[PDB]
RNA sequence: UUAGCCGGUCCUAAGCGACAGCUUAACUGCGUAUACAGUACCUCGUUUCGCGAAAGGGAAUCGGGUUAAUAUUCCCGAGCCAGGACGUGGAUACUGUACGGUAACGUAAGUGAACUCCUCGACGCAGGCAGGUGCUCCGGGAAGCGUUGUCUUUGCUUUUUAACAGCCACCCUGGAAUCAGUUUAGCUGGAGAUAGGGUUAGCUGGCUGGUAGAGCACCUUGGAAGGUGUCCGGUGCGCUCCUGACUGCCCUUGAAAAGAGGAGGGAAAGUUGUUAUUUACACCCCUGGCCGUACCA
RNA sequence: UAACUUCGGGAAAAGGAUUGGCUCUGAGGGCUGGAACAGCUAACUCAGAACUGGAGCGGACAAGGGGAAUCCGACUGUUUAAUUAAAACAAAGC
RNA sequence: UUUACUUAUUCCGUUAAGUUGAGACUCAUGCUCUGCAUGUGUUUUGGUU
């Protein structure tokens, strides 16, 4: 039976108006407003999701602690971890190449 | 009376290019000091559709020699071209598919794409999709260069102008027919709206100078001059031969 | 909002200065029992399953603290 | 022979000290705890900051100031490197009894800053060699 | 079952066209929809994301190619005559 | 016709006004051209101002009550956000910014200037599949109600729980053909599968707080006072909207900017005490302007 | 279930038979304790038989008339707001 | 009538960054230690600067 109105300004099916039916300690039945479903932050190179680190939208990751925003390592906040591991073993390597040829060169 | 469908094209408004989703104009990296007593290595780090085009982007992630800032260059692609390859643009880079050499150190018989017409032009020849600038011979001293264009044509051009070694990508997008009316409508909406275009025979005699009678013909020749104004200049402009070839 | 589950927190947020009043509930199925402490930002809130131990309790809050509300 | 051994210089790919260059110690396979080959890594969390010679000579002794780490990592984790520490510092000596147990590992960093301090400034190798090209691998930072 | 005697996957376009027309399209539909092997990982994974795009699905690189197929044939003869011209070059 | 939280306000879209100038007798028309932080001393410096969305983007709010006519705006209660902050008590360092885990990552806290890179904001359509909110439905228990010439352990109504707050793909071992795992559909695997043990993401999921004092359904004394009850389970290719991962389609590949955050970098400060980092470590404190808000549709 | 066909269609081509009520029978799942058994139990979906009726039964509502040929346009799409929806416009192909 | 100059005039590009003519820094085809030069130097990996 029960049929229920809109109750913030705007009366149309965006995406920002999107709605949830609840019941309440009334027993009626009314909207609620939660909003847009927040993208997780996918980080680059390989654009996969992060792990450790949660769905918000991205004024309310001003309300969380630091701690929360990243994963403690290097790069942490924004690298895929496995990632990480292709810059140290590029930077290992591609400074021990250029060092090995630097030497060979006193002659 | 009346302004033919041609003439109101100029006048811009409701014909011009619908260019909103369209990314970025495509180009060759600006003329350095780096490209011209040396090299400068790129990164291939995308490849786009750009909408109302036939070939594809890569987007090119060169190092600045002056600030620490990264820049970013458009291109057009040549095809053979991945996301991880390094381009090397400059004189003293290698004659490989990617490479943007200057004109006078490929040599001759080599298929180039997206040419400077002058030095420092950016990149205006054999753009689209398949096509190509094959080069044919240089001068004695290096200085101007003679290139074959994807028309027929044979174009004098300067030695220090440069383009991309191989082919632009989307080769052979004709082959196909369009079946549909459909599939035409969706090709010109992201071009300008050219497009369905009515037949001046079915216009009325205002509209059109073919159109009028009691029957759907022409009535004087559809061949007209170079001279003729604007709203004459209608059907097979300035022609030097008329049917079938051959 | 918040609960506290143990007898040292509740001791604390009683003595806090800026805690106003208890209203303290009781409800029969058996006598369970609520304490709540409304304080500043948080009404606190301390449940009891033994009416023995609630009797205890209610001589350790403090005098100088001001209200207390009871349903019945 | 294991390319890890007591007194070899690794790099660390994963967990939080990532990058970081260290000595390995000691070498495992298994115990009770742990299923797999570990080894006591001791290395350098945050590495000496660059320095000039017209800085006064306070902040010289500052900058070259190290803050080591101990860890147990998995042998996959650390990677190899050509260099290799055992004829400069001895690793043997650098507390073999003390571990996790009785979390004396905070003991354990202040024999470090004492032994690395020593070894980055008055760096010289005993007898022959001048600079030695190891030890000077453990200073730079492994920039990314 | 084979469930179509030759129209293949171009039964589709139904009963208009004309059979000439479709015939022009069902050869190089069948191109486009194919899967290619892989420059780069070896794995037959690759699927033209757009005209002159191919993305390796298992490998997650992307391409440049043909239209309609990964490699173009004309573009494989210049992949052929730029490694000669280099060659000769020095 | 009562607002920090509902909107306008702020941002930029298609576009539109003006700056430098350039045209024309002007009216007009064009308009991205330009010399536009550490009293005094340096060192940086490429974009020009504004308008343009009450369906795009975006700081934060929900329950019950109330008036002849207003309510997410009044009242009672429970919260949250932006800006700025005292105080008591905790963490950390004092030759220099916390620790733990093999790892994925973690916990009450856990400094980070210039400059740079990155993420979110940020995006198509169709298809089925799985899960969830609300609705509809079946049965037991407790209230009141209806029918009763006849039958009917019977038919109907009520049995509710808000925002807010706490707790419940990837790594290690290992080494796969007699190939194995797996979906409705296909896909996945020596660029490391099955399996065993972990880590992480989540919804509109579960439990407690909020919270029965409220709301609802009934009963008895006044001529408005006081009571009981509000319990326990199912069902589905169901209908609704939402999420999730997939599959396909394109000569169609599906906005921008404000704003919030991360990282690389290591500039600065701090010498065992009035220090100094914490202004979202916990608690505590202060302020929130302007306009629309009746009613028809 | 035909001519014809661009082999995709034509096609619901054409042409027939059955259907209600009542009483039964068979087939199709899930969860527990270890040759497959023992307990507890939940869907609306098909197939078939008997009986019964003024031969009725998609009982109201809802819901294609069909076939053989000719002319024009291939098709979907568009059009003279208030006398013209077509054989006109467009269309892919050339 | 033909073809030299560059400052009028015209067109393009740049965030107006490396132009003109001399010079050496490295190894290198290699000749003579220093020579005219012909000459190049980042190109091995989705690092960093």
């Amino acid at each position: 039976a029960p049929r229920l109105v809109y109750r913030r300004h705007n009366h149309y099916a965006t995406g920002s108006n999107r709605v949830r039916r609840v019941r309440t300690p009334g027993a009626k039945v009314v909207f609620h407003n939660v909003g847009k479903q927040p993208s997780r932050p996918k980080c680059g190179n390989c654009h996969r999701a992060l792990p450790g680190i949660p769905a918000v939208a991205p004024h309310r990751l001003r309300l969380l602690k630091k701690r929360e925003r990243t994963v403690h390592r290097a790069y942490g906040g924004s690298r895929c971890h496995a990632c990480v591991r292709e810059r140290i073993v590029r930077a290992f390597l591609v400074e021990e190449q250029k060092c090995v040829k630097q030497v060979l060169q006193v002659k | 009376g009346r302004v033919i469908r041609a003439q109101r094209k100029g006048r811009g408004s409701v014909f011009r290019a619908h260019t909103h989703k369209r990314k970025g104009e495509a180009k060759l990296r600006p003329l350095d000091f780096a490209e011209r007593r040396g090299y400068i290595k790129g990164l291939v780090k995308d490849i786009l559709h750009d909408p109302g085009r036939g070939a594809p982007l890569a987007e090119v992630s060169f190092r600045d020699a002056y600030r620490y800032k990264l820049n970013k260059q458009r291109m057009v692609a040549v095809e053979g071209m991945y996301t991880g390859q390094f381009i090397y643009c400059g004189k003293n880079a290698a004659l490989t598919i990617g490479n943007i050499l200057p004109l006078n150190k490929m040599p001759e018989g080599t298929v180039v794409s997206n040419v400077e017409e002058k030095a420092g032009d950016r990149g205006t020849l054999a753009r689209t999709s398949g096509t190509y600038a094959t080069i044919v011979g240089h001068s004695d001293d290096g200085s101007k260069t003679r290139i074959r264009l994807p028309s027929g044509a044979r174009k004098t051009v300067s030695g220090y102008s440069r383009g991309m070694v191989g082919i632009v990508a989307g080769g052979g997008r004709i082959d196909k027919p369009m079946l549909k009316a459909g599939n035409a409508y969706h090709k010109y909406k992201v071009k300008r709206n050219c497009w369905p275009k009515v037949r001046g025979v079915a216009m009325n005699p205002v509209e059109h100078p073919h159109g009028g009678g009691n029957h759907q013909h022409i009535g004087h020749p559809s061949t007209v001059s170079r001279m003729a104004a604007p709203g004459q200049k209608v059907g097979l402009i300035a022609a030097r031969r008329t049917g079938l070839l051959r | 909002a918040k609960e506290i589950r143990d007898l040292r927190k509740f001791l604390l947020t009683a003595r806090r200065p800026d805690a106003k009043r208890v209203t303290i509930v009781r409800q029969h199925k058996s006598t369970v029992t609520k304490f709540k402490i409304r304080c500043s930002r948080y009404l606190y809130t301390f449940v009891v399953e033994d009416r023995e131990k609630a009797q205890k309790l209610e001589g350790s809050l403090p005098p100088s603290l001001e209200k207390v509300s009871i349903p019945g | 022979v294991k390319l890890l051994k007591s007194g070899r210089v690794v790099v660390v790919l994963n967990g939080r000290h990532a990058g970081k260059k260290g000595v390995v110690v000691n070498t495992w396979e298994g115990s009770k705890e742990r299923q797999f080959a570990f080894c006591l890594v001791a290395g350098i969390e945050k590495a000496p900051l660059k320095v000039h010679k017209k800085m006064p000579a306070k902040k010289i002794e500052k900058r070259m100031r190290v803050k080591p780490f101990l860890k147990y990592i998995n042998v996959n984790h650390l990677m190899p490197t050509r260099y290799t520490v055992s004829s400069d510092m001895d690793v043997k000596t650098m507390p073999e009894d003390a571990m996790r147990t009785v979390d004396d590992r905070k003991a354990a960093k202040k024999g470090l800053k004492k032994i690395f301090y020593e070894k980055f400034t008055n760096p010289v190798n005993e007898k022959v060699g001048k600079v030695s090209k190891d030890l000077l691998f453990l200073r730079k930072k492994l920039r990314f | 079952a084979k469930r179509t005697k030759k129209v293949g996957v171009v039964g589709k376009y139904g009963t208009r066209y004309g059979a000439s027309l479709r015939k022009q399209v069902k050869k190089i539909e069948l191109q486009q929809h194919a899967k290619y092997s892989c420059p780069f990982c070896g794995k037959m994974a690759t699927k033209r994301q757009a005209v002159g795009i191919w993305k390796c699905r298992g490998c997650s690189k992307v391409m440049t190619g043909g239209a309609w197929t990964l490699q173009t044939a004309a573009a494989a003869t210049v992949r052929s005559t730029v490694a000669r011209l280099r060659k000769q070059a020095g």
